[PDB]
């Protein structure tokens, strides 16, 4: 309860990060897709752009 | 009674939500046309910059992945899908030249002249360096040599007018502190320029916590750690 | 080199772009490969590859018309005409999309795809294939449309299932993804609640009774994620 | 805090995440939802049902 709770918040937080860099940049863009279909596919050299 | 041009702009942003990327730029250039010896208000110069990153951006996505197919299939020794895979970069590497040439002639043709204030004329120049910068990455040989000159001409200008007019802070010269940190990692193959510029402009930003603005604040404050998540991911190798 | 017949070749075009998200070629690449078959039967790869791409194409169309409405609903709220006029105007044409990708489908469906199905499987895939379109239609059109796709959709639904039914396992994940949309499309196209909870659950219990898996065990979460939304609703 | 809670715990949401994924890749509910969370679309819920 008391450690869950801190525990699910860290989480949103690196939720809320990690939906920035999907939402303004290519690197988070490719990502999610990667992930997202399930691509097995060599982890690609990408850094973040605006 | 709306005018056309407030119109326009509220379909870009309809569009941009309904995520009819394509439209948008339609939309956002028929504004650019319309306009005389006015500049774009902040908010259209927005709406116009992410219409065509998103139209672009869907199509770099596409090359990255299909490339990334490429390598797992050259690594298999099937050259006759890595034929079928070539043909079909090289037919998205073509839209990619058509829709930045479309954007870099509106750029000098219109905007950039327009531009009064530093702002404005940051924020165009980065544009600049940005369209040329997905040619480079891309492009091979004398046409990239090309691109990538015109990256620095326009990215090198750019910081000038924002060291000497924009707050460290402001969003407009972190973006291209980001962008032009990037351009000398991935296009230069330069880490040493990239992180010295990325560290820079980073610091230069703490360095005037201060400045930090009632609305400045969040995009000012994402780019900071994005630069921070290149240079953390650049200095371990 | 030996060239790729044009089969082979769009085939794996199809799957670069549907990796690539790239929707409206991954539609025109499988065409080409439905139109380098004549009537003869697609693969279960050819036809999943082909539903896929419509899928996607129509589906990119049906999220804008989803959310352009959500801002409409808001903006009808914030009392805002001069906003709902442009959304109305906007919303139009995405429907015009609507109905000009449905009747592409529709067409290929009714001239090539359903007469060359020999398996029952392959009966109940395509008729669902004329459903989903004929209910996406069915989604926006107002009065009259609306009631002749309606009828279109039931009628091949009814006729999917009547195979599915006899032909096919309660696990087979061709009937539990017609029951699926079978249901749904009484819950928001009839707006008839009960007949769908009725069906959505009647096609998860002869399912689950029965106990390949991935695909079913989706759907059935589909169903039982539907029979929860739809009763806390109640 | 407990190794075999915390790793059942790890699982549990390791099984929903992938549902969720396969939601959000095959139905237009599953689409459209993250898409609204994604852009932070100031709109309120819609009414979807999950088809396939
Ligand atoms: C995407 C939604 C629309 C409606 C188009 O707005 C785009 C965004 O436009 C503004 O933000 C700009 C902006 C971005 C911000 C950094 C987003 O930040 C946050 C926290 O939302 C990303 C965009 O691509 C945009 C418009 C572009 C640039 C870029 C221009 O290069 C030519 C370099 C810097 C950056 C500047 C101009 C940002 O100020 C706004 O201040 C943002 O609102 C917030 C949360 O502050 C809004 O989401
Ligand atoms: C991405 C590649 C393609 C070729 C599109 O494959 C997608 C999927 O294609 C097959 O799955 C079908 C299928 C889907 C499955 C439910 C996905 O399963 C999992 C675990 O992810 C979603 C697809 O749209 C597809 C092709 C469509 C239908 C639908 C057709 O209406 C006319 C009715 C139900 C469902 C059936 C045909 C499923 O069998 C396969 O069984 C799946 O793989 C396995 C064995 O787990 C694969 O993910």
């Amino acid at each position: 309860f008391n450690e869950l709770n801190q525990l699910a918040e860290e989480a949103k937080r690196r939720a809320e990060i990690a939906r920035q860099r999907e939402l303004h940049t290519l690197k988070g863009h490719v990502e999610s897709v990667v992930k997202l279909k399930g691509l097995d596919i060599e982890t690609i050299q990408q850094s973040y752009d605006i | 009674a709306p005018t056309a041009r407030e119109e326009n702009v509220y379909m870009a942003k309809l569009a941009e939500q309904a995520e009819r990327y394509e439209e948008m730029v339609e939309f956002m250039e028929k504004v650019s046309n319309s306009l005389g010896s006015e500049e774009l208000t902040v908010e259209e110069r927005n709406l116009l910059s992410v219409a065509y990153k998103n139209v672009i951006g869907a199509r770099r996505a596409s090359w990255r992945i299909i490339s990334s197919i490429e390598q797992k299939e050259e690594s298999r020794g099937n050259e006759e899908h890595v034929n079928s895979i070539r043909e079909y970069r090289s037919k998205i590497e073509n839209e990619l030249s058509k829709i930045c040439d479309g954007i870099l002639k509106l750029l000098d043709a219109k905007l950039i002249p327009s531009a009064a204030s530093g702002d404005s004329k940051v924020f165009y120049l980065k544009m600049k360096g940005d369209y040329h910068r997905y040619l480079a990455e891309f492009k091979t040989g004398a046409e990239r040599k090309e691109a990538a000159e015109s990256t620095l001409t326009a990215y090198k200008a750019a910081q000038d007018i924002a060291t000497t007019e924009l707050a460290p802070t402001h969003p407009i010269r972190l973006g291209l502190a980001l962008n032009f940190s990037v351009f000398y990692y991935e296009i230069l193959n330069s880490p040493d320029r990239a992180c010295n510029l990325a560290k820079q402009a980073f610091d230069e930003a703490i360095a005037e916590l201060d400045t930090l603005g009632e609305e400045s604040y969040k995009d000012s404050t994402l780019i900071m750690q994005l630069l921070r998540d290149n240079l953390t991911l650049w200095t371990s190798d």
